């Protein structure tokens, strides 16, 4: 009924783009060994089905680095950057309600709101998949998500690259010793590493066993039964590495060819299958920082007086516009 | 023709003294969610058995075994691992498995397979890629029935209110089970009570109206004195609960009531031990090798 | 599929057996003996060619040389006579799409205060202006 | 590497000049067993003489009515699967293909009194499922039709009973081999309906469906094709047939008179008959001609017929 | 014998120079390094079939005297030969495919390797230099993500970009042998693997072609593993490549092939697009059209906790005819732009599925 | 009526008269032929 | 009445009255008409 | 692949009656304990089935016919027998059989074994060495459950003291055997009937012991007792088939005491 | 067609004519317009002058159904 | 002799290449195509 | 749509069109017979 | 453990230095070896 219930939220959605990379390599970069071909046959549909195989081997012949790639162009975007809110009821959570007749009321109401909601009769092979729609129009749907936060957390933090937890974290900041990597994320007696005037910008989402952390951290595994993807994962689950004390500058060797975190052929954003060999590039989850797109609370602040412009007009009368500082400043219609 | 072979590609990053362990795991059983001609090492590790996020448990591992295609490893070449399916319907010229049970195997036994329930795991952990493979225990059928009986009994008792040994050939074995996922256990109880249900028809009255008569036919023969041991339901009913005389068999000129009753029980009986445990997939047949099979040995087996 | 968060902008024309469906969809032949042409035909009526279970993209095979739809020499837009053979190009008939031209609800909102210039000024006090996005954004004679 | 089987039977319920090679043939038990079986298997308060009437009125107008029993030597042994499909074409969900099948098989056989034979067979099946003598217990899988020899009112079939399909050399028109094919009305693939949709091994099942509600019997069969094993396949269809299970379980001191039983709670029974050990199962629904009419079929590929014909029942 | 090798290694041994200095410092010393690398093993695969009625003909069973079957046997033999030639070429294609695959999964981004390389003095940077480095990289990665669509019109920046990219990678080795060279004896330095569009865009006015055909070797390597190395591989489990020379230590033809050779910066390199020669007309995606993931955040419903900050630009902007201005109410939604460029909306009741859960 | 096939055996007359100069995924253009 | 009548809900908004979950939408088929679910075979006021 | 040719060396001192009666008993079925190419006669005889130092009843025989290895007696030369392994994977080319059951095998039915549950046991006593050999009946699988249910239920009324046709292939068959064989089968069925009733009885009662609204005393030591007893008894009965009557150009119907070919499942 | 040629495997002057050849991209093509040599002076339209049909749409009588939208 | 033709036909057959890859991918086999076209009959006219 | 009039003031905005337009199709078949060439042996590729 | 069998191949194959003389069942002494 439109009554503001004294709480604010922070949206986090993850889009995907098909780009045209570019690769360079130095003369004689790989020592390439080719073995010998062997043939082993098995049976076919009534007949025979031969198969040829051949072993090989390679090794990086360079002392420093030898090859380098870069994103160069932009083909069509793959996931529409719309508004497809998530749903927690996909998950076989823990402590349930007390009266089964209010859980059904909750689920019925919240399924009256969105189009991503589980089917009613729980199937037996697989888990609680969403309803299969008849036609898909603009591409795979992105799963927008929400994290609770106070109503007055100032806006100056949301106008540039920042972290949804309200406390910049990660490994890149300090790797002198081992146990520091934990305190930097969770110890709220030390000032925040980026904004040293405060402990955090969001208590309800950045503390150990807090609301959001219990809600998202992959350790606690709340949304383990749901196939739906969740972008806040790599921003909430603490990264851990075997060489947390050995390598000094792994920034390169951690941000080259990370494997996909989701699927790409489903009418929604699902968790990755066991057998997908897709390989992507992630600049966002590397620094643990997101980028704000062109957004506003009043839809009339995005329009100007003549011939196709963007109405920056930063703020006006308790309603805000956030001129985007994304990587995708141009290269997008409007 | 030729047996349905399975080759799985071992990833490169494996140290020598882990393939050393792998070269010892021949004759052990693995299982595949899908039966393709090619598969990957991560499709047989325990991480593929996860129910949802968490590693499963007995009341669910049992379920998993009976909904998954089994197969037997034969030879482990460098960089590959060949295996033959079992219950699909293809022949195997010479098949050999390795006894992984803690008990000793006779000849001619049927074999069911059971998750590690004796609390001792010989699983191999491939720390390089960070995986772990657990192998199902190969167990004789009678021990299978006894253990599955104990497990479901502990399932029903465990969820009543207020929140394990087995003798075989003169040795006691201390099993221990983990009953997590309260829901997965109730699935078994539904099957238990349900199979319990369809085993009653109108004929059961007469087979109940003679229980005291069995108390007297048992008081004179030895073996029948054993089936009425001092601790059994039918015994106590013979001294506390009486049976009304049989009302005349309605439509008893053409239809025989007892016959359908006893024929209907044969159905569920053959199904009970199959649906709560697993079906017998292998049948030990030692042609000339030593008759009994110790834990760790290897013998020939045919598909049944 | 277009605006996933709703079901349909207009319930009075979209649903089956509704008003608009009744009045414009050709399967009911109500506007059958009328000589006057009807643009909404191609939008309301469900198309059907037997290549349903036989194509991936017959887009190319169904977006090439569709015959004309209206008369060509009548003062009005009469339905095409059966003895005609003129062929044309119908882009919008393929995507089931239309185009908003430069229009407004207030005539004074179009013109700008100086020297033959068009103003956008999208909305003003319960009266609006729709700046166009048709293919012919230029190449069409404005006042000045 | 294969295995053939031979049988001489009459040609009243089947004509190999009309089915194409690769069609499944079914075998029947002697009808005389139904008499005694219903005599002690019928439910109390119900007279099996309606089953007697069904069979007797069936066999009164099918062929030479005499010597259909014991001391003759010959019998109506085999029936086509398409036949048993098209006399019950009023229960298959994809109506149009089943209706085409029915009209084609009514026009392609002898032309006279088959409308009669069809409803006779339909009524007979209805009666048997009504007297708790199920059809799955009397009809078995014979093989896939390979080659034949016919005469006046008598046939000689040779069919594949074991092994790969495409390893059977036959002397027909086009090519020395032949592939299996089923009518498109009985095909029922479970992968879509349980949303597994994975490549790899697939079994082929022969599943019956029972709907016994008083004076409203129902019998139909499909040819399932699933990834599931023979163990959990029963669970799978028991699942997507929930309403039928409910209907039958409902409308089928102290005692046990008026309790749920097995005969009254049964709804489906299935058997394993083959395998498809390929990489991906491809199958084509192409419309095909039975002589003068066109009916859609399913063209499988690489099916290895199996065995051990044991029926798995489902009342739970 | 590559199927036998349990693991093969290579070794490097490099010495750094030193600079004499005066106090007050630590007196430097010569530094030595010692690296040892392993190898990865990968295999290829291809297959083809011979269905029945083709096996029953090549295997000359079910033979018949007529000619109408010799014709069919000829037909099946032709089918087999065709399939065989195709499956034999598939290895030549997949070789280049897998080579691209290896190269791509190894090369780090440029938007990091270029700035880091400029900060090599004091090879281990201290804390504060590392912080400044991070702060620079954060801007750099966002400022040049798509450098070839943001400056498609200004080629004098793209040229410098290419001259920089082909420089920040140190050369690999110097193994004395015939090399891929030009027609006038210049040693080609590397390759530049692109797509067809970007190539056609680079040949226009950003780069300068130099040749149309090069001279490349047409012979593979060679290893035999015979001699004393065989003994050392059979008794013990190790063998050295040039053993018959390690003993005494102690105690080639070209071909004119067409290609495009370009000068970028100061190195004559190749410029190839492999979407037409290979990868065309097969169910195989091009490995250079990669994905990328970007995370977007938007605060929803925030209310500015102040009195100063809730202001207007001028007096009387977006004024409402009504009495009370509906804009000074706490906002309950957020508006942004879709992919297609349509105005969507994200209200509060879209958080109901996340805040009203029992958890 | 789909009777075009079989007018002549679909593989026949081995010696060609021309050469298709385009290797493309013809499965995408199925609806152009008969 | 065991449940809530359908004709009474007017607290909605246009962004809610359109959503696929409103069980009243299927009967909004004409600008001048009102379709509803009514008993059968009671023409006049008829009996209580 | 080669068959598994078992040979059983018939000793001497066999009266011409026993040789002349053995030479006909080809195509019948024998069971060993282990499988060897070179076995003896005692391993076949009834003495191998002494379970508690006594000839067994129907239940022990049912149990044994599952843990043993069946074989088929092919040609019998005057000196010795010749048998082939049947269960294990073997390509045996001839592998015919002789129907020993009072029901007709139709061409296409599968066969499973059964001890002489009803009537006498047709055997051949080799009184020269002091041993007899019994032969398992071969029946189609359609009747496997029906005949068992019919023989055991009849034994209940004869167990009920203190105050049936099997029609297959359209041919009736009674059970009273024209005489009074109510006794003789009581000794060799009694263990089976007991184990069945004490299983179906505790099934109706444990359920009425769980919730009373169906229509001292450990109940969990009771549940475990019932499920194990019931599951280990049922799986014995539920045989599987091992042969199939495949007939070519012969008589499709097989009468009792006739020959026919088969295949291995 | 080639019967005598398929059987064996089963076991001229030109003219310099004026045109307008242009080289578009890396290909060489003709460049013609037949309206003057072929179609001129006859009663037949040049078939390269083709028509196109576009559908326009406008809202008539809408009211902004909120309080913020009118300003 | 065109006026004597009932219907003509031309036949195509192309074979596409393939690329050997590594797991996990289904081992690839070649593909072969077999297309068949027909000719449409037209005419011209002229009077005087 | 009308990329020949709207972009008339920028010629090189059209050569990019036509250079690509004559590329998005496939050459058909090489029939064994002399064809149209230019005055210097080079071959023509089509008509516009 | 027992990495010692990993220092060489088990059946090295080189010509032996000599030959044993005692042919007793070695299996009983499998503890004095490494």
């Amino acid at each position: 009924t439109g009554f503001h219930p004294g709480i604010a939220f922070t949206v986090v959605r993850q889009d995907r783009f098909a780009t045209e990379q570019l690769l360079y390599a130095e003369r004689a970069s790989e020592s390439y060994f080719v073995g010998q071909i062997q043939v082993h046959h098995h049976d076919a549909i009534g007949g025979v089905n031969f198969t040829l195989t051949q072993p090989r081997a390679h090794v990086d012949l360079g002392v420093g680095y030898t090859a380098v790639c870069a994103t160069a162009a932009l083909r069509c975007p793959l996931t529409d950057m719309g508004n497809t809110a998530q749903n927690l009821f996909f998950s076989r959570g823990g402590v349930p309600m007390l009266h089964d007749n209010v859980t059904e009321s909750l689920r019925r109401i919240t399924a009256s709101g969105g189009r991503l909601n589980p089917t009613e009769p729980l199937p037996i092979f697989g888990g609680l998949r969403p309803a299969t729609s008849a036609g898909i129009a603009r591409g795979q749907a992105s799963v927008c998500e929400f994290v609770a936060m106070p109503v007055s957390t100032d806006l100056q933090y949301f106008r540039t690259a920042c972290n949804p937890r309200g406390r910049a974290s990660g490994m890149l900041y300090m790797g002198d010793r081992d146990a520091d990597i934990e305190a930097i994320m969770f110890d709220h007696t030390q000032s925040d590493v980026a904004y040293t005037d405060r402990a955090t910008l969001n208590p309800w989402a950045s503390q150990k066993h807090s609301y959001g952390d219990r809600l998202y951290n992959g350790t606690y595994n709340l949304t383990g039964a749901s196939p739906i993807y969740s972008p806040c994962f790599k921003f909430f689950t603490p990264a851990e590495v075997n060489t947390n004390c050995n390598t000094l500058d792994r920034l390169l060797m951690e941000a080259k060819a990370v494997a996909s975190q989701s699927s790409t052929d489903t009418e929604y954003q699902f968790k990755r299958p066991p057998g997908s060999t897709e390989m992507t590039q992630d600049p966002c989850g590397l620094f643990q920082e997101a980028y704000p797109p062109l957004c506003s609370s009043d839809a009339a602040m995005l329009r100007t007086a003549h011939a196709g412009e963007t109405g920056a007009d930063e703020v006006h009368l308790a309603q805000y516009l956030i001129r985007d500082a994304s990587p995708l400043r141009g290269c997008l219609p409007l | 023709a030729m047996p349905f072979e399975i080759e799985v590609l071992l990833p490169g990053e494996l140290s020598p003294a882990e393939t050393s362990a792998l070269q010892k795991c021949e004759g052990k059983i693995i299982t595949f969610s899908t039966l393709r001609h090619r598969a990957s090492l991560v499709d047989i590790a325990l991480s593929s058995y996860y129910i949802n996020g968490a590693p499963p448990d007995t009341l669910s591992l049992l379920e998993a075994y009976r909904m998954r295609f089994a197969a037997v490893i034969t030879r482990v070449i460098p960089g590959k691992l060949l295996a033959h399916a079992i219950g699909v319907g293809t022949p195997t010229p010479g098949l050999f498995i390795q006894n992984t049970s803690p008990v000793d195997l006779c000849n001619g036994d049927y074999i069911c397979l059971l998750p590690p329930v004796f609390g001792s795991a010989d699983s191999i952990r491939l720390d390089s890629v960070g995986l772990e493979i657990v192998f199902p225990l190969t167990i004789p059928q009678t021990l299978m029935r006894e253990i599955i009986a104990k497990v479901v009994a502990r399932a029903v008792e465990r969820t009543a209110a207020g929140a394990d040994v087995i003798c075989y050939n003169g040795r006691r074995y201390e099993l221990e089970t983990n009953l997590q996922h309260r829901d997965g256990s109730d699935a078994a109880i539904r099957t238990l009570v349900l199979n319990l249900m369809f085993s009653i028809n109108e004929g059961c009255l007469l087979l109940l109206a003679l229980i005291p008569t069995l108390l007297v036919q048992g008081a004179h023969d030895g073996y029948v004195n054993l089936l009425i041991q001092t601790a059994n339901c039918v015994r106590e009913t013979g001294q506390l609960i009486n049976i009304p005389p049989m009302p005349r068999i309605q439509d008893g000129h053409r239809r025989f009531p007892i016959y359908e009753t006893i024929s209907s029980w044969i159905s569920t009986s053959s199904r009970l031990g199959d649906t709560l445990g697993t079906r017998a997939i292998l049948r030990v047949c030692v042609f000339d090798g030593p008759s009994t099979v110790h834990p760790g040995d290897r013998t020939a087996v045919i598909q049944v | 599929v277009a605006y996933t968060d709703r079901a349909t902008l207009n319930p009075w024309a979209s649903q089956k057996h509704s008003y608009g469906d009744r009045l414009y969809n050709g399967t009911y032949n109500l506007t059958g003996a009328s000589p006057i042409y009807s643009p909404c035909f191609k939008f309301f009526t469900p198309a059907e060619v037997n290549t349903n279970c036989n194509t991936l993209d017959r887009l190319l095979m169904e977006a090439k040389a569709v015959a004309s739809q209206s008369s060509t020499d009548t003062e009005y837009q009469f339905k095409r006579p059966p003895g005609s053979t003129e062929m044309t190009q119908d882009p919008c008939g393929l995507f089931q799409e239309a185009y908003p031209p430069l229009c407004s609800s207030d005539a004074a909102m179009l013109r700008t205060a100086h020297a033959g210039e068009t103003g956008a000024d999208e909305v003003h006090l319960a009266q609006y202006l729709i700046r166009d996005a048709s293919p012919l954004r230029g190449c069409l004679p404005l006042p000045r | 590497t294969t295995q053939l089987i031979q049988q001489v039977s009459l040609t009243d319920f089947f004509r190999p000049d009309i089915e194409h090679a690769g069609s499944i043939v079914l075998i029947l038990r002697h009808p005389s067993d139904m008499i005694g079986e219903a005599n002690t298997l019928t439910q109390a308060g119900r007279d099996p003489d309606v089953l007697l009437e069904g069979l007797r009125n069936l066999f009164n107008a099918c062929t030479a009515p005499w010597t259909v029993g014991e001391g003759g030597g010959l019998r109506a042994y085999v029936t086509s699967l398409s036949f048993i499909a098209a006399c019950r074409a009023e229960e298959y969900t994809d109506k149009q293909a089943a209706d085409a099948n029915r009209t084609a098989i009514v026009s392609a056989y002898g032309c006279s009194r088959m409308e009669t034979r069809l409803i006779r067979f339909s009524e007979c099946l209805r009666a048997m499922v009504q007297c708790h003598v199920f059809p799955h217990r009397f009809i078995s899988f014979f093989g896939s039709l390979l080659e034949y020899t016919i005469q006046d009112n008598l046939c000689n079939i040779t069919a594949v009973a074991k092994g790969p399909q495409e390893a059977a050399r036959t002397d027909k028109t086009s090519t020395r081999r032949v592939t299996a094919n089923i009518p498109a009305c009985v095909f029922w693939d479970v992968d879509k309906d349980l949303h597994l949709s994975a490549d790899g091994l697939k079994h082929v099942f022969l599943v019956f469906v029972y709907t016994q509600r008083r004076q409203r019997e129902g019998v139909r069969l499909h040819l399932a094709l699933s990834q599931l094993n023979e163990q959990c396949f029963g669970r799978g269809i028991g699942f997507l047939l929930g309403r039928i299970r409910a209907e039958n379980a409902a409308w089928g001191t102290g005692d046990f008179r008026g309790l749920p039983t097995q005969l009254s709670c049964m709804y489906a029974a299935y058997t394993l008959i083959g395998t498809i050990p390929s990489e991906s199962v491809r199958y084509t629904r192409r419309m095909e001609r039975f002589g003068g009419y066109n009916v859609p079929t399913i063209w499988l590929e690489g099916v290895v017929w199996g065995g051990t014909n044991t029926w798995n029942e489902c009342y739970y | 014998e590559l199927a036998y090798v349990r693991d093969g290694v290579i070794q490097f041994e490099v010495q750094q120079p030193m600079i004499a200095r005066d106090g007050p410092h630590p007196v430097d010393q010569p530094v030595h390094n010692y690296m040892v690398k392993r190898i990865h093993k990968r295999s290829l695969s291809a297959a083809f079939a011979i269905a029945s009625e083709a096996l029953s003909l090549l295997s000359n069973t079910y033979v018949d005297g007529t000619e109408i079957d010799s014709s069919l046997r000829i037909r099946a033999i032709q089918q087999m030969a065709r399939n065989l030639r195709t499956v034999l070429d598939s290895f030549e294609r997949g070789t280049a495919d897998q080579l691209l695959g290896v190269l791509l999964e190894k090369a780090p981004p440029l938007s990091l390797l270029s700035p880091i390389n400029k900060f090599q003095p004091e090879g281990h940077l201290n804390r504060v230099a590392r912080a400044a480095l991070l702060s620079d990289l954060k801007r750099r990665v966002c400022a040049d993500m798509f450098f070839m669509t943001r400056h498609a019109r200004e080629p004098r920046l793209i040229s410098a970009y290419l001259s920089d990219m082909v420089s920040c990678t140190q050369p690999s080795v110097m193994v004395s042998r015939i090399t891929h060279t030009n027609t006038r004896g210049r040693q080609v330095d590397g390759v530049l693997v692109t797509t067809a569009t970007l190539k056609r865009q680079l040949l226009q006015g950003i780069l300068q072609i130099d040749d149309t055909a090069a001279d490349v070797p047409v012979t593979y390597g060679e290893m035999v593993l015979q001699g004393t190395n065989l003994v050392t591989a059979l008794v013990m489990g190790k063998a050295v490549r040039g053993m018959d020379d390690v003993a005494r230590h102690l105690l080639p033809v070209n071909a004119r092939v067409p290609a495009d050779l370009v000068i970028v910066g100061d190195k004559l390199v190749f410029l190839e697009a492999l979407e037409r020669r290979v990868y065309q007309a097969t169910r195989v995606a091009y490995p250079l059209i990669g994905n990328i993931d970007i995370t977007f955040i938007m605060p929803m419903g925030v209310f500015q906790a102040n009195s100063m900050d809730r202001y207007t630009r001028h007096a009387g902007d977006f004024s409402t005819v009504s009495e009370q201005d509906p804009r000074q109410f706490p906002p309950q939604g957020i508006f942004f732009y879709n992919k297609d460029g349509i105005l969507t909306q994200l209200t509060l009741r879209d958080a109901m599925g996340t805040i009203c859960h029992s958890s | 009526s789909d009777r075009i096939a079989g007018l002549f055996n679909i593989p026949a007359g081995i010696i060609p008269t021309g050469n298709v100069l385009s290797t493309i995924e013809v499965c995408a253009h199925r609806c152009i032929f008969d | 009445m065991p449940h809530h009548p359908h004709w009474v809900n007017e607290h909605l908004t246009i962004l809610q009255f359109i959503a696929p979950s409103n069980p009243r939408l299927r009967f909004e088929l004409n600008p001048a008409f009102d379709f509803f679910v009514a008993p059968g075979d009671v023409d006049l006021p008829g009996p209580q």
